[PDB]
């Protein structure tokens, strides 16, 4: 399918990864609308200080998610981890296999487009 | 010295009208994203601009930072401090008995750039106070 | 503050003219390689010149960035804003109703430095306004 | 020499109030967490603004710093400089003896982002004295 | 109940080094008040210099509990391990079966909230 | 050929990986045209941001073509990765048996040469 | 602006002399070591000064790099710009009826610290100019 | 040249009164931990202010550095510029008159932040000479 | 003794260490006055250059001490190594079986605390 | 010949990998002239930006000669790796059997010496 | 073009004095352990100031600035300076006919702090010259 | 002698290294005056730019010997590496068998002590 030779390898190992380490991701709203995807989640801590104290620590969220499933995908849509409601902010572009979906919490922010 | 009073006068004159916004009082802050769009007010400066000999005469620096989430549009910082703070503390009788003269200084914009965690809109007031 | 209005009403002004590029509101962008050579519109300042007992009288300032591709030659950036800014907003009757006074400030460039992933030119204009 | 006497004459008048603080005099400091809310006194320029060809009539700044843990709100500490340091200088005969003129500059805060563990509040005194 | 076929083994690997190094902790005030939270207490060094000498040395605890436990106890609360007491300042989000708890010293400074 | 028993090594690895993860690419325009190669083409992300906030999320591609191909293909022409369009910015120098390929999106940007 | 058909002519205008480097135009450049010795030019600034009511009256000022390999002595970079660009555009006619007023305003070297590939002449200009 | 005559006049009289310290002259010091509380004399700016058409007479200003054991207290760094150095360069005849004029500029500390190896002490001179 | 089965091993390892490696020392007033501490002394090297050149290089010891004999030994009291004499200025927090020992060097300077 | 036991091995592993690794090189020009030393040359790539975009991107020559056969090089003078000239910058001080010789491109920049 | 024969002359001027240093013309200079201590001659600056409205008038920079090695203390490079060098500057007819007035601005020190291999002293002119 | 039972072994190897490489060297002036000590001598690069620029590239010898011979060496002094002369600058202080020895080059710059 590829003139690859190792990406069919990676995507076998993409595979692997995926059922044996993530979740199954629903996703709301966007033209994908009601679909499920395995992708593996974390959440990385991150703090920021602004001014002279005024710690607003978060956490960046990151599904895994595979490239061919999650074509126009688009930014303002939404997603749900579970019981957990999450909003798209930026597509990674793909590595060979996948990408990293890094995603928002809460309603996502207006559109401000025109 | 009246800046506990101050402050507390001027959160109270803020929260009468409608919520849906934490009332930080001070500076520590420690938003978490639970207690978002929020407001803060502090004071800088409180220098010894003499002005009279009749008394100390002192004059400080009032900051009240609103705090929207991360990409949010502008608008909405536009409509927060054209709704909920310009016009609201524009004429409130306890700072003007509390404090002597009271005149805006500024009003601009910041965000978080890395990992884009916060997004604030600060007006910045001038009070000379007699303490 | 106006600030909405008077960002709306350049953009639909500016959008009246021959399209070709987006024309982002506010600030948060947000670009990748689909929505390139675009306009965005923003505004800073907004001090206290007082200047007379009547009205506030406040000033602000007004930024129109443009970005364009990566390291494109400065030609194009000189030809966008010989034309597809700096005339048409010459004048337009809605920003008079808004402001009182708007005045050209400065026009300059700078490009990414690292992974030079785009160019922008900056109109910086001084507008005048009550509240 | 007078700075060791002036210093010692503000921290024996500090002293001479409540007590319930460290009063670190000189300059090294050195906390740890168990002598915290504390006060400290030190003097900086000190320069050679002779004004009169009768004597040298140097002038210097003098520093009292206070020391709060961590995220303790402003409120407090604004609390603690008006109970504790402030007016404690409004009459105090062994400066008057020391000392030529005293007059106050400044009155700020700082803290501790990383590791957060210490707040300070500074009062910054414009002193002219002849040695 | 872990939808990942890896979470039960991580979940066991928490077990097993929270039962295997660190202390237990009682908890005081909060809405736990009395409970017993087994944990691996750390506190790493940490300096400050203000001004010139102004040297604040302190430390940074840490405890890296348990999700489930940690659930519902804000930030005001207090905390004792063994004989020494501190009190919890910011909860880190869950890595997939705990989160590094942060603690202060001493009573709690204020609330300050309106 | 190589007079150092070393090059003809790396040559040969160079082959070999060419061959085991590399993709054909068609050049065209330049003095080369149509013409084909192979090369392991990759695209690290990268962010900026162009004041108080501009996200602008691209790609960064490299291809990493033999040397001997590679030459007289200066700066201006473009190249095709399958379906998707890029155009060579820069040329590494030769690293002992190949170097690699930074590649562009889109049409080049004019020439503004004279 | 007007900026592209100045450069032109002025490009122009120092390629009617002894040929022998590039005459890269605006701002991209890109050399690598095959098209070295070259010369550039751009423009920056370009504000509203007005000094005149009946028209704009513009002004910006006009660069003239000029790059020369690593570590090349100064000796022979004072040669080149007093053989290449300062006599050349002393006395231009295009760029006298494009523009208004032309006033020289600096002249300075800079050279690469880190890697050194490169080694840079500058001949900054300034112009007063109607658009 | 007058300024190793200065340093060598000024450490002389230095060390007229009773020793205990170090007389490091010039610039390079190295003290290692055994060489300890130590001063060293300096000179920096010689700039040509000429102020008069009989002569150059020129201006610079002198340096007396201090160095004692990392933290220990300022109360010694005072006693040391007011009771060991101050009063008795106070009048040095030698550098009467070496020197057209001698006015006193500033005193100062700094302590090493980094592993606190030091605390530095400046008293700072001007000096209008004529060479 | 403690609810660890650990800091028992790291207890064991740190008195082997200490038994195997380092000097023993004599701690000089102070409350424990005539008291000998067995650590593990290392003497670094940092040079700091203040004004031109102003090199004033020495070192930062630190002897490693075990947590139960230094309570109650704050910052003023001295110590000897063999025949040299330092002063303690900082102690660290227990890590768990030891705690670092911060070395000066000659006289303590002066208590500075009224 | 040396009081050394371990500096004869590594001249022996060094022109081990100068005669396994590296090519000729033909020198013109200096007190030298006509002579051809052995060594491992390499090109490693570098940019430049001076100022907004004036990308200047080049390459960093080096050779690692040994010593003996290269003493009084001087800087001046030129050098010819294969068919392409190369002149020489800076001689590093031999590490114990050889040392790096960085090399300039094209003609030498005059003397400026005087 | 005259910065090269103001190198020049000032270069000979140095060298019919008694020798025993290098001479290094221009900038890019290189040393190595064996050509130490060294005096190399350069300008900067090179604006347009008026001064009159006949002729351009330029004026410009000039830096004559020693080495001598790593930390070798202030006293030689006190009797280097001003015995071999501004003894030199004062008087020399070429660059009296070449150039149009001449001033002596600045005289100041500096080393290499991380590594230290060199001590640099520099000692700048001003030169108003017409070209 | 030493009373760690490591001590002897750190000891033991720095005898073994200092003779197995490094050649040898003798003294000039200073109390020890003629005497040889054997080390293992090493120099790396070092440049500095100056001005715009002004590269002085240079190097920084060190020698490595141990303690007991270079007591009461204080700075002054010099000392040759066979045929080349250096002098010391800095001595490190004891990690417990040996020092590092930094050195300069030619004559000692003055002394400028009082």
């Amino acid at each position: 399918d590829f003139d690859n030779l190792f990406d069919a390898a990676i995507a076998r190992a993409d595979e692997t990864i995926r059922g044996y380490m993530g979740t199954s991701a629903t996703i709301t709203s966007g033209e994908q609308s009601g679909a499920v995807i395995r992708g593996v989640f974390d959440d990385p801590e991150n703090i920021s200080y602004a001014g002279q104290g005024v710690r607003v620590e978060g956490s960046s969220p990151s599904l895994f998610v595979r490239t061919d499933e999650v074509r126009q995908l688009r930014r303002g849509d939404t997603l749900t981890i579970g019981e957990e409601n999450f909003w798209v902010d930026r597509v990674s572009p793909d590595d060979g296999g996948s990408c990293h979906l890094w995603l928002g919490r809460g309603v996502p922010p207006a559109v401000n487009r025109r | 010295m009246k800046h506990t009073e101050l402050r507390a006068a001027v959160l109270d004159a803020l929260e009468k009208h409608d919520t849906g916004a934490t009332f930080f009082d001070g500076r520590p802050a420690v938003f978490d994203e639970a207690d978002f769009p929020a407001v803060a007010v502090y004071l800088t400066g409180a220098e010894y601009t003499g002005e009279e000999l009749d008394s100390d005469t002192w004059q400080a620096e009032l900051h009240i930072e609103v705090f929207l989430p991360a990409q949010v549009p502008d608008s909405e910082l536009d409509a927060w401090m054209e709704s909920r703070i310009y016009p609201v503390m524009s004429d409130i009788p306890a700072l003007s008995d509390l404090i002597t003269s009271m005149v805006a200084s500024g009003y601009d914009y910041r965000r978080d750039d890395d990992a884009g965690l916060w997004s604030s809109a600060d007006l910045t007031y001038v009070i000379t106070y007699e303490m």
